């Protein structure tokens, strides 16, 4: 009724290209209440300089913030966002894909 | 440029 | 096309145990966000959050920071009142937010206004197009509604919404002009993904674009595809751009039956793209 989950995305600002700095975005949307968090994960670990936008909202009322930092993606990293909400009984994770 | 506050509901 | 609009999006939480309602408050430019206010920052002030925004002086930026503080008192009331109006507890956490503003043509003259809230998510009351009467949800929002009526406050907003609103939109557009007027047409591509030996998906990408609106079509045979075919938000790609892409699943083999179309304001004219197997 009042509470609606976060869609999630994870993607690049750029193409990626190994070896090649860029920003990763995880872009969550779609939510009610407002409260939420959010990290990006390398290899599993959380990483510390992670920036997000000001809280806005879109027609239907439900809530949206970007998150993003800075990295250099390579062959074998890992990266994903992990998501918790009231909504979720359990933190969400979802993987980087470079082609999504 | 913003609006002034108007009455609460 | 051609035209453009204002809006300031306000967000009011309460937390009971946890101090004050927090007050947040963002102001865009069609798709560009310029400003913003929060309530829990260290020392709240209206900032910039474009470049072109930074050349206002200190009278804005100090009419605007009490305008917020204002407001924020303004709807910590209205919060109040609506427990009271939803018979609530005193425990709970609860939402009001607010979205204002107008559109203007090309000529900058007003095409409409708008003043409306939500609480918990829900809409609650509005200002009607007309600038002069309002539509409320429910009998606690016609509460509210005979207090706007007695307090005259369409009238106030009908003047804002008429006068200041659209001209400050149009001092914003002639003076963010290279960012606000110029609009970027996506770049586009269709990457082939097989799946198994019988299918693969076809992913039409938009890159790049500046504003937001866009469409994404795929056809087969000439004909509008939704079956087996997946379309994600529009996304910021935090450039100020935006990103989207479209993808349909394809009997392998056929991939030259699909046409994917794209429509946009920077483009003089629909995009058709195929997969080139390069």
């Amino acid at each position: 009724m009042i509470q609606r989950t976060p869609k999630i995305q994870v993607y690049s600002r750029h193409p990626a290209e190994n070896g090649k700095s860029n920003f990763l975005n995880c872009y969550v949307s779609g939510f009610h209440p407002s409260d939420i968090e959010v990290d990006l994960l390398k290899n599993g670990e959380r990483i510390e300089k992670v920036e997000h936008s000001d809280l806005s909202f879109s027609k239907d009322w439900s809530f949206y913030l970007l998150y993003y930092t800075e990295f250099t993606p390579t062959e074998k990293d890992e990266y994903a966002c992990r998501v918790n909400h009231v909504t979720l009984s359990q933190p969400k994770i979802v993987k980087w894909d470079r082609d999504m | 440029f913003p609006r002034p506050w108007l009455h609460g509901l | 096309m051609g035209s453009h609009s204002m809006r300031y999006f306000y967000t009011s939480v309460s937390r009971p145990g946890r101090g004050e309602p927090r007050f947040i408050s963002v102001g865009y430019v069609d798709d560009t966000q310029f400003v913003r206010f929060d309530s829990d920052a260290a020392s709240p002030r209206e900032e910039p959050r474009a470049p072109w925004i930074e050349q206002e002086g200190p009278e804005y930026w100090d009419r605007n920071t009490q305008i917020y503080k204002a407001q924020a008192q303004t709807d910590r009331e209205s919060l109040r009142n609506l427990r009271g109006y939803y018979n609530q507890s005193e425990a709970g956490s609860h939402t009001l937010q607010s979205m204002y503003g107008c559109d203007v043509g090309p000529d900058g003259r007003l095409l409409r206004g708008h003043n409306q809230y939500a609480y918990d998510g829900k809409d609650y009351i509005a200002l009607n197009e007309d600038l002069r009467s309002w539509t409320a949800a429910d009998t606690a929002a016609q509460i509210s509604q005979r207090k706007l009526e007695a307090a005259r406050v369409a009238e106030q907003l009908r003047a804002y919404l008429e006068g200041e609103c659209v001209e400050w939109l149009r001092r914003y557009l002639e003076n963010g002009k290279d960012k606000l007027e110029r609009a970027d047409p996506p770049k586009t591509h269709v990457t082939h993904h097989p799946i198994s030996d019988h299918e693969a998906t076809l992913r039409c990408w938009a890159l790049g674009f500046y504003p937001a609106e866009i469409t994404l079509t795929w056809q087969r045979d000439g004909e509008d595809q939704t079956q087996d075919t997946e379309l994600v938000e529009t996304r910021p790609a935090g450039d100020r751009t935006f990103q989207k892409w479209t993808a349909v699943v394809v009997p392998s083999g056929e991939e030259q039956r699909y046409t994917c179309h794209v429509q946009h304001e920077g483009l003089p004219k629909p995009l058709t793209l195929r997969w080139e197997p390069s």
